[PDB]
RNA sequence: CUAGCUAGCAGUGGCGCCCGAACAGGGACUUGA
């Protein structure tokens, strides 16, 4: 193995740790002298331990297929104390972010932990010890911290004049998988393979629809691995956790499918044989079922032609995406319903839904795709001028496809003549919560109502809320606190306040109004004077 | 080469921030021209043996088509101040911001030929993003002086003062001043007399091999615009309501300011849409206040301790208002901005901002933009055309500022 | 160190408890109208 080794260094004030090996039983001494014994004879372990004072913990367990005893080797303590390193592995690939490959395989090293050397220097800290004798590793030990970044980073290392040799062969690496594949034909192909292997006999490496992470992989496209139910009533701690795993696991591709219901009827539920109860979970699932019953199929990326991307508004604040390069040849699908902030509306939701589009396009893809949205040009445009954010979005164009995506009303910036007046204010005590909300009028046709357990913001909203149920066709409405401000002028649909969807709702069948913003306490038209008629024993 | 000892704070280390995608257009540059940085020795291939990581994105810069690379030393820069803040700093001089005009220049290519220490390399690392993820990142780390470290002008300044000494002798009036890896010149001349000075220093700088090829800004043209009030025969009562807010909000700024004359008038509870005869008093008190409003604020110093913040709104239609402030209310420089895509007049104003804020005090101030974070977050990278990266942060703005102009 | 004198691994994915880090809602301190 001349491959070249990494570098390994120690935090600073520190050094290794002690451990005091538990003393066992003699039902599992024989199998790991055994196993010590044939690790050294092929050169992989060393053991010098004259007088070297460390030390760490040895564990024999007989896993599933029992056929034999094997040692286990833990680093609770040695990990805590090593220095931290580098993690390369930060995220998972995807299915529909490949390419076209026409003579695809897959190859796997195992056991090619110990294929790879170790720093001689840190080799000081590999106390194997067993009732006695001590052994040294010399290559990566198993559960080490930063074993799979060093293994990684070799694997890179080594592949890298492979991928000098022959740039044109697509490979996409893995923990230890080795996903290679081209456009050749089968004999070329082979040959190719053949290379390989012999380009990984060089440092001494095992050569021996697909599966990647339950994922299917057909040389013409690519699904989801059909999931199943079990049809019958109770459902164990374990049944739980798996069903739920399932049912996550589905829901991140297909739409429609969520956990509210069994997360509210798995709560506290710590015990193995609770039997949870209902026709929601029932309805649910069954829900599932027929989602599940038709297997979505998805197309890999073409790098030479574009991709075109579509949103379709399915009612209540959800919106359903489609990634497709040709006609009904739709990539991949989803759902997006976040509701991002108290107050949101449609176009909000819309740039939402877009900066997540081409955010998820940038990282699977790493372009931007052309968009079809179901809105105008012109009401884009005032939309985003007449805004006090900045909002941007890339090339798009117009699809006429209901529900349209456009404003329930408008605002102004003058006020109408015709119009009347309205001074509103409120307010409570901090303690007894019990506050009235009027209003003034040229003609003098005010109205106070007095309300429970309400904050002086919900005084104003309740105040222009009655002015606006008994005004004209078109009025102007005055008040003082800037939150009714930046709630009306954001022009939102749904919020998480029904206040305000009541408020607008009833705002929404008139055809003009026109707000202000006056200082309170200040003596100005109405303002005071309502302030007065509401200050009746809640002042002082 | 004796590379002069670097070291960071006890009690924090390195930058260990993720990076964010990129675009494979961009990795095919960014490849590019690694490739060439590592030939030329000025980085190398590491591996896992350090946690540190800084992100690094590509931009497009004006006057040719490559695609000069940059690393965000937000970080390392907030964690190292001290050193080059009081170990080994540089004044800031008052002339620059008095000439006529002036010229930016680049100098990476000095600080392209210099070694860097070796134990100070472990905290410079920096990685390229990978397409879906399926091959690891390439790590790198650098081996020479890097662009958007602050210390390194800090290290370099005695040889570069060295080497521009020579000319700047027979010129008394030109001023050089290198906060960071970016270089002005100030010059009160012509704008011929400018050209052939800014070709000469051209010539002198790649005299050593520094191949350098917005470009040209006034400094005479920056005047304060107080809060301009408008001046029509009509007043109807909107616009003496949308007044009286403004001179309320304004108080605090303008501290000598009353509603003595103002609050008589709207006293009577009446309409909206009417229009209501301005007696002479309040017409007195407006011409106070109109006459008061063009003196600039007075009280307003400029702390070089504290930090800075230069927020900035939008109107619409471009007409991008801006203000700079150490305290709250204590303005200190305001302006204007428009007549110049939603996001690439964003970038060009809060590069104007910083710039100008760079050739007054020097130094860059936090932002506060009215942009989504996540959006901001991915689309700074399409404009952009500086060197260096600025701290900012996302907050809204109340419904007030709207009214701050027109 | 943990679990009832005795027994006591890690990584990957999942659903469950506590704390910290970001967004949104209620009280105290300070400064002015």
């Amino acid at each position: 193995s001349p491959i070249e080794t990494v570098p390994v260094k120690l935090k600073p004030g520190m050094d290794g740790p002690k451990v005091k090996q538990w003393p066992l039983t003699e039902e599992k001494i024989k199998a790991l002298v055994e196993i010590c014994t044939e690790m050294e004879k092929e050169g992989k372990i060393s053991k010098i331990g004259p007088e070297n004072p460390y030390n760490t913990p040895v564990f024999a367990i007989k896993k599933k297929d029992s056929t034999k005893w094997r040692k286990l080797v833990d680093f609770r303590e040695l990990n805590k104390r090593t220095q931290d390193f580098w993690e390369v592995q930060l995220g998972i690939p995807h299915p529909a972010g490949l390419k076209k490959k026409k003579s695809v395989t897959v190859l796997d090293v195992g056991d090619a932990y110990f294929s790879v050397p170790l720093d001689e220097d840190f080799r000081k800290y590999t106390a194997f010890t067993i009732p006695g004798i001590r052994y040294q590793y010399n290559v990566l030990p198993q559960g080490w911290k930063g074993s799979p970044a060093i293994f990684q980073s070799s694997m890179t290392k080594i592949l890298e004049p492979f991928k000098k040799q022959n740039p044109d062969i697509v490979i996409y690496q893995y923990m230890d998988d080795l996903y290679v594949g081209s456009d050749l034909e089968i004999g070329q192909h082979r040959t190719k393979i053949e290379e390989l292997r012999q380009h990984l006999l060089r440092w001494g490496l095992t050569t021996p629809p697909f599966l990647w992470m339950g994922y299917e992989l057909h040389p013409d496209k690519w699904t989801v691995q059909p999931i199943v139910l079990p049809e019958k009533d109770s459902w164990t701690v374990n049944d739980i956790c798996k069903l739920v795993g399932k049912l996550n696991w589905a829901s991140q591709i297909y739409p429609g499918i969520k956990v509210r219901q069994l997360s509210k009827l798995l709560r506290g539920t710590k015990a193995l044989t609770e039997v949870i109860p209902t026709e929601e979970a029932e309805l649910e699932l069954a829900e599932n079922r027929e989602i599940l019953k038709e297997p979505v199929h998805g197309v890999y990326y073409d790098p030479s032609k574009d991709l075109i991307a579509e949103i379709q508004k399915q009612g209540q604040g959800q919106w359903t995406y489609q990634i497709y390069q040709e006609p009904f040849k739709n990539l991949k699908t989803g759902k997006y319903a976040r509701m991002r902030g108290a107050h949101t509306n449609d176009v909000k939701q819309l740039t939402e839904a877009v900066q997540k589009i081409t955010t998820e396009s940038i990282v699977i893809w790493g372009k931007t795709p052309k968009f079809k949205l179901p809105i105008q040009k012109e009401t884009w445009e005032t939309w985003w001028t007449e805004y006090w954010q900045a909002t941007w979005i890339p090339e798009w164009e117009f699809v006429n496809t209901p529900p349209l995506v456009k404003l329930w009303y408008q605002l102004e910036k003058e006020p109408i003549v015709g119009a009347e007046t309205f001074y509103v204010d409120g307010a409570a005590n901090r303690e007894t919560k019990l506050g009235k909300a009027g209003y003034v009028t040229n003609k003098g046709r005010q109205k106070v109502v007095p309300l429970t357990n309400t904050t002086n913001q919900k005084t104003q909203l309740q105040a222009i809320y009655l002015a606006l149920q008994d005004s004209g066709l078109e009025v102007n409405i005055v008040t003082d606190s800037q939150y009714a401000l930046g709630i009306i002028q954001a022009q939102p649909d749904k919020s998480e306040s029904e206040l305000v969807n009541q408020i607008i709702e009833q705002l929404i069948k008139k055809e003009k109004v026109y707000l202000a913003w006056v200082p309170a306490h200040k003596g100005i038209g109405g303002n005071e004077q309502v302030d007065k008629l509401v200050s009746a024993g809640i002042r002082k | 080469i004796e590379t002069v000892p670097v070291k960071l704070k006890p009690g924090m280390d390195g930058p260990k921030v993720k990076q964010w995608p990129l675009t494979e257009e961009k990795i095919k540059a960014l490849v590019e021209i690694c490739t060439e940085m590592e030939k030329e020795g000025k980085i190398s291939k590491i591996g896992p043996e350090n946690p540190y990581n800084t992100p690094v994105f590509a931009i497009k810069k004006k006057d040719s088509t490559k695609w000069r690379k940059l690393v965000d030393f937000r970080e390392l820069n907030k964690r190292t101040q001290d050193f080059w803040e009081v170990q080994l700093g540089i004044p800031h001089p008052a002339g620059l911001k008095k000439k006529k005009s002036v010229t930016v220049l680049d100098v990476g290519d000095a600080y392209f030929s210099v070694p860097l220490d070796e134990d100070f390399r472990k905290y410079t690392a920096f990685t390229i993003p990978s397409i879906n993820n399926e091959t690891p990142g390439i790590r790198y780390q650098y081996n020479v002086l890097p662009q958007g470290w602050k210390g390194s002008p800090a290290i370099f300044q005695s040889s570069m003062t060295k080497i521009l000494e020579p000319f700047k002798k027979q010129n008394p009036d030109i001023v050089i001043y290198q906060y960071m890896d970016d270089l002005y010149v100030g010059s009160d001349l012509e704008i011929g007399q400018h050209r052939t000075k800014i070709e000469e220093l051209r010539q002198h700088l790649l005299r050593w091999g520094l191949t350098t090829p917005g470009y040209e800004l006034h400094p005479d043209k920056w005047t304060v615009q107080p809060i301009v009030l408008p001046e029509k025969d009509s007043w109807t009562v909107n616009d003496i309501q949308k007044l009286v807010g403004k001179l309320n909000w304004a108080s605090q700024i303008y501290p000598g300011i009353k509603v003595r004359q103002l609050s008589k008038l709207l006293r009577g509870t009446k309409a909206l849409t009417e229009v209501i005869p301005l007696t002479e008093e309040a017409e007195l008190e407006l011409a106070e206040n109109r006459e008061i409003l063009k003196e600039p604020v007075h009280g307003v110093y400029y702390d070089p301790s504290k930090d800075l913040i230069a927020e900035i709104q939008k109107q619409g239609q471009g007409q991008w208002t801006y203000q700079i402030y150490q305290e709250p209310f204590k303005n200190l420089k305001t302006g204007k901005y428009a007549r110049m895509n939603d996001v690439k007049q964003l970038t060009e104003a809060v590069q104007k901002i910083t710039t100008e804020s760079i050739v007054i005090w020097g130094k860059t101030p936090k932002f506060k933009l009215p942009i989504q974070k996540e959006t901001w977050e991915t689309w700074w990278t399409e404009y952009w055309q500086a060197t260096w990266i600025p701290e900012w942060e996302f907050v809204n703005t109340p419904p007030l500022v709207k009214l701050w102009y027109q």
